[PDB]
RNA sequence: AAUAGGAGUAGCUUGGGGACAUUCGUAUUCAGAUGUCAGAGGUGAAAUUCUUAGAUUUUCUGGAGACGAACAACUGCGAAAGCAUUUGUCUAAAAUACUUCCAUUAAUCAAGAACGAAAGUUAAGGGAGUGAAGACGAUCAGAUACCGUCGUAAUCUUAACCAUAAACUAUGCCGACUAGGUGUUGGAUGAAGUGCUUCCUUCAGUACCUUAUGAGAAAUCAAAGUCUUUGGGUUCUGGGG
């Protein structure tokens, strides 16, 4: 936080790799390391344990999700569509 | 001119064109600054 | 050019003349038998010229070719439009245009899309030129217009629905209910389209044609 | 009008007479009892005053009693610490913020949310300047719903 | 100075009025600013109408009307002699 | 409208009713037969909801579904932790029944 | 890691015998542990169910298609990917679907597919950070790199 | 007695096409444009040419045995213009002169029912 | 001059001397058989005190009252 | 309890206010058909261009992107930018009404912040038409232009950004007082067309027309008036080219 001006969480990368790539990495990593709200117990502890899998620690349960975030806009729309029909 | 733009009376060449020439000129000068630094 | 040969255009039992002309069709060759060419094609029929009342010339109906024997094609209903000249004429400024629609199925499993226009009435109490209705009212009218129309379409068979269209009975029923919300004027069904007209039940089609 | 471009002046206009209706039979104790019943049942002072005028037929509490209803509510100890106006505004702002959390593309909701929050801060600053609101107390963006429930 | 009180159009209590495109030069032009002529017109005149009617079936029938709505820009309207320039005072005198 | 109406009732129950929140207390109250009304979120566990409903049915106690989250029922009751389900053990100024 | 997305361990009970039998299915996005998955002709339409393509309503999104019935999900297997049903034959028997390449193809209606989109979507969106990360990728794939 | 065809009259302003067909459209009867009749290879739109084209169509229809026509007028693409072509009136008058029997006449000019963008810059064509 | 004016009351709520437009009415209903004070511009449905059934219909422009019933105007 | 302010409550109040879903129509375009036979496109006038492997033209299916016409206005809403298919959902808004509540909460505001057309940037889609660039044919004294034919980037959506426009009621915003009439949109009050509809009165909007021994340099302006008869409150800006 109160260390770097603009590179923030990609400051560990900072001395290496193109700035635009570090910008692209920053957006993805912000999503990646976020702790999501669990549908199966109501706490914001849901973390990614491997690429497609987001596990709640508290209720010990594996939700399949996107690579860098819990759900794609595509899957939500598909789910919604199926309920709609 | 003044700070205020255009105001074609009789005037001269187009203000937008004068502005185009200066925007192009400022870039050219910025290239001279780049050559320098 | 090469030779072609006239074949008679019949109309269903509901239409008074039952014979609305002759069409020429190219002479037969091997494997392509001209029956195929006669079948499936579409005719723009002006309605008045079948029943013999000139009032109904503002509509046209579309007729498809669905059964042929020898030199005769029986034909079936496929859709309905108002003539453009009449429609443009009906549209008058200072009054409120409402158009409803819904997608619907007919008792005998014919699937249609039906398009119903309506104008606000002139009346004696409008005084000044602006006779536009309020938007909440036209939404209520639009919902009501669709509700009456879907009820009218669903009830009966195809022939009876076509019969309802001709003197515009649906439009009269729509007018009677919606007058209460606000006075209306020419409420017509502008267009009718089939979505899914049955491929099967040729036998019933022939019987309907009679 | 505070923020609106318009300027409607529709409002209450009392009669010139500021004393008791002639036909009234009730003493202050009866009006107090009616207020107590409504208040206890969970009505707030505007709702009580409107109910008293409409349901019970009795206009302005200041005319039929020696006191004014928020004062009476405080005096009988029923009164909320939070005012009606602040409660409704916070709920409205929470409603906008909840909605904005769901739907991020609503610019008008964001604009309204900042406007309403600005009115919340103004009302808070006034109540703090009065002896009404604790010095330590302050509005905060997202905890407010839990705070005032 | 200001020649036109309304700017030659009708944009009051509005930031934008949608463009239509001209029937003549093809330019984009706001619908209030645009010179719109509804134009109810008959297909042919009298000898032609007589001949086609005689050739025609039907005692009842009469030819379709032409419903156009023709949009002119300011240049177009002066160019094809559609409108006059009035006179300075007279530029407020509507038909 | 409906969630708001329920929230007003819950606010009244919080203010002047006597209530008890969470699974173990809620079961104990039902088992006792002290409970007047059980309000269960759909975001409760299937099994936890089912047990409470069975207990309520046996003990002749009404159950009401809450639409909002377990957390939302907690913030509705003015707390920062989830409640999921509560049982009213004395009715407040609340209109829980006709 | 050879597959772009997770596998799902699914338990059925032996129809011809007794006891529990374990399958390996490709995990759909929004799949979860303790999710119930239904498979068959009379199965209800819902995400991750395994249905003949003939029984999909048009414009639905599906994954794990097979080019012939009982070939066991040979098509549409990569992460985040999906096919769309683009038409159903008037006299049945055939069904028209749209491959994740955008290509349209006609298969028999009887052939199965799996409702929804494959897990681990957006994987390609992150750029490759470094040569060691590329090494770790090829270490679980194939002998194919450095690519001179 | 009478045998009816449908006379599509398609006017592009640049030319006036007379294309008569069966009442289904399918199985056409005469193509004659108007521009086919122009012998100077310039100034393509002409009422005279449209009249000659109509006379040829009438000759051909008499040769065929179609004794009556229903008329469908259409001006261009209706995005290009809403104007009917000059020779259209001539084509109509020639059909009237011919002695072929004239049934229902309709406009089917195909104007857009929307407002999607069209040819030339936003300041229009300067021609 | 404005002092003896009588036709000033037509204007907006705030006049030369501001006044309420609103008034009270003594109302009685068939079958209910009870006489009750009620407010022009009341904002809720009002039930009979004798039994349980409704009397007045509220609305924005004054009140919509009842199709039957008789109403005397309250005077001080 | 302010012809101040805020909050409430009420009415099948209102509307192209905002967001999400949904759905329809049409032209256009592509592919699949379909019937023709010589030209069709295009313009000051032609040619480049397309067409006998069947173009243009006719009718039909299926797909696709695009838009929402006519209706539609000296018409509505929006802080401004801006906003027009159908229905639903989530939302906000103002006026009217109020013998509802509060009790001066206000006004305008350096600093700071939000939103902010078109273009531009960056990424994913999508990429039909239109079409900066670019290519030819002309036009012409030449023409790299207007004009014709073709046509990438862009236009469209999502996700970030960018923060300027004659972003103009070229009129800062609030306040009072001045002068009439014709209209007009949203309510409330009364009376008469047949509960509804009309008309009358009245509010908040909103334009126009005429009048200013009012103003101004006049144009014009009911505000730009009530300012050498100069002080209702306040913010911002300018000092010949």
């Amino acid at each position: 936080s109160r260390r770097t001006k603009k590179v923030g969480l990609t400051g560990k990368y900072g001395t290496r790799y193109g700035s635009s790539l570090r910008k692209q990495i920053k957006k993805i990593e912000l999503m990646q390391h976020a702790k999501y709200l669990c549908t199966f117990c109501g706490k914001t502890a849901t973390k990614r344990t491997c690429v497609g899998i987001w596990k709640c620690k508290k209720c010990k349960r594996k939700v399949c999700g996107g690579a860098w975030s819990l759900t794609t806009p595509a899957a939500v729309a598909a789910k919604s569509t199926i309920i709609r029909l | 001119h003044g700070a205020s733009r255009y105001k074609k009376s009789r005037a001269k060449m187009r203000w937008k064109w004068k502005k185009k020439r200066t925007r192009r000129l400022q870039k050219k000068r910025r290239k001279m600054r780049q050559r320098s630094r | 050019f090469t030779k072609k040969e006239w074949y008679d255009l019949k109309a269903p039992k509901m239409f008074l003349v039952r014979n609305f002309g002759k069409t020429l069709v190219t002479k037969t060759i091997g494997k392509k038998l001209a029956t195929d060419s006669l079948k499936g094609r579409i005719y723009e029929v002006n309605l008045a010229d079948l029943n013999n009342d000139e009032d109904q010339a503002h509509k046209k109906i579309k007729l498809s070719c669905d059964h042929i024997i020898n030199r005769d094609c029986y034909t079936d209903f496929c859709g309905l439009s108002i003539t453009r000249d009449k429609l443009c004429s009906l549209i008058r400024k200072g009054y409120t245009l409402i158009e409803g629609h819904t997608d619907v199925k007919t008792l005998d499993n014919y699937h249609l899309r039906m398009f119903c226009i309506a104008f606000t009435k002139k009346r004696q109490n409008q005084t000044k030129s602006t006779c536009y209705a309020q938007t909440s009212q036209i939404k209520k009218i639009r919902k009501k217009m669709v509700d009456i129309m879907t009820a009218e379409a669903s009830k009966v068979l195809l022939k009876d629905l076509v019969k309802k269209f001709i003197p515009e009975s649906i439009g009269k029923e729509i007018e009677k209910q919606c007058k209460k919300i606000y006075p209306l004027q020419n409420v017509l069904i502008r267009k009718v389209k089939i979505l899914k007209r049955p491929k099967l039940d040729i036998s019933k089609l022939m019987e309907l044609h009679t | 009008r505070m923020y609106g471009k318009g300027k409607g002046i529709s409002s209450s206009t009392l009669p010139y007479k500021r004393k008791q209706p002639s036909w009234l039979k009730q003493k202050p104790s009866e009006i107090e009892d009616a207020i107590i019943k409504l208040a206890k049942k969970g009505q707030t002072p505007s709702q009580i005053g409107a109910t008293l005028r409409d349901n019970y037929g009795i206009p302005q509490v200041k005319s039929v009693t020696g006191n004014k209803i928020l004062r009476i509510l405080r005096a009988q100890g029923i009164a909320t610490t939070i005012p009606e106006d602040l409660y409704f505004l916070i709920k409205k702002a929470v409603s906008m913020r909840k909605h904005l959390e769901k739907n991020k593309k609503d610019k008008d909701c964001k604009f309204r949310l900042i406007l309403t929050e600005s009115k919340i801060h103004r009302i808070s600053r006034y109540y703090k300047r009065k002896k009404l609101l604790p010095s330590n107390w302050k509005y905060q963006s997202s905890t407010a719903s839990a705070l005032i429930a | 100075p200001k020649k036109r009180r309304n700017g030659g159009r009708s944009k009051h209590n509005r930031g934008h009025v949608n463009p239509l495109r001209c029937s003549n030069c093809g330019r984009c032009v706001p619908k209030d600013k645009a010179i719109k002529r509804f134009n109810i017109r008959n297909i042919v005149d009298t000898s032609a109408q007589r001949d086609i009617k005689e050739a025609s079936v039907y005692s009842t029938f009469q030819l379709p009307k032409l419903y156009i709505k023709q949009c002119y820009c300011v240049s177009c309207a002066i160019h094809s002699r559609f409108v006059r320039v009035r006179s300075r005072e007279q530029r407020r005198v509507r038909k | 409208s409906a969630g708001d109406n329920i929230n007003a009732k819950l606010q009244l129950v919080m203010k002047s009713g006597k209530y008890q929140f969470g699974r173990k207390s809620c079961l104990k109250a039902l088992r006792t037969g002290k409970g007047k009304l059980v309000i269960v979120s759909s975001n409760c566990p299937s099994i936890q909801r089912s047990v409470i409903e069975y207990y309520a049915m046996l003990s002749k106690c009404g159950v009401h579904d809450y639409h909002g989250d377990n957390n939302d029922l907690g913030t509705a009751c003015g707390k920062l932790f989830r409640i999921s389900c509560l049982v009213i053990t004395d009715v407040g100024d609340s209109d829980i029944i006709k | 890691p050879g597959r772009g997305a997770p596998l799902a361990k699914v338990i059925f009970k032996r129809t011809e015998k007794y006891g529990k039998k374990e399958e390996l299915i490709i995990a759909s996005e929004g799949m979860f542990t303790g999710q119930y998955i239904s498979c068959g002709t009379k199965a209800p339409l819902s995400v991750g169910n395994i249905l003949p393509i003939g029984k999909m309503p048009e414009g639905t999104l599906i994954c794990n298609l097979e080019h012939r019935t009982g070939n066991r999900g040979t098509l549409v297997k990569a992460s985040g990917c999906y096919a769309t049903v683009v038409g159903q034959s008037e006299d049945g028997k055939k069904t028209k679907v749209r491959l994740p390449s955008g290509a349209k193809k006609t298969i028999d209606a009887k052939a199965r597919a799996m409702v929804g989109v494959v897990g681990a979507g957006g994987r390609i969106d992150k750029p490759i950070l470094k040569a060691g990360v590329a090494h770790h990728k090829y270490r679980v794939k194939r002998n194919c790199w450095p690519k001179v | 007695e009478l045998v009816f065809g449908v006379a599509h009259i398609f006017a592009s302003f640049n030319d006036t096409f007379i294309h008569v067909t069966d009442l289904s459209g399918r199985e056409t009867l005469v193509r004659i444009t108007g521009g086919m009749k122009v012998k100077a290879d310039r100034d393509e739109s002409s009422p005279y040419a449209a009249m000659m084209a109509a006379q040829d169509v009438a000759a051909r229809l008499k040769e065929l045995g179609v004794t009556a026509i229903h008329i469908k007028l259409r001006a261009s693409g209706g995005t290009k213009s809403k104007t009917p072509g000059p020779g259209a009136q001539s084509a109509l008058r020639a059909l009237a002169r011919s002695g072929l029997k004239i049934g229902r006449i309709e406009d089917v000019t195909p104007i857009p029912t929307d407002s999607t963008r069209k040819k030339s810059g936003r300041r229009g064509r300067r021609l | 001059n404005p002092d003896p004016v009588e036709e000033s009351k037509k204007h907006k709520l705030k006049r030369l001397i501001p006044t309420p437009n609103s008034y009270f009415m003594d109302v009685k209903c068939p079958g209910c058989l009870q006489i009750t004070t009620l407010f022009s511009h009341a904002q809720n449905v009002v039930l009979c005190g004798s039994c349980n059934i409704m009397l007045c219909q509220p609305t924005g422009g004054k009140c919509k009252l009842t199709e039957g019933c008789s109403f005397r105007k309250k005077i001080e």
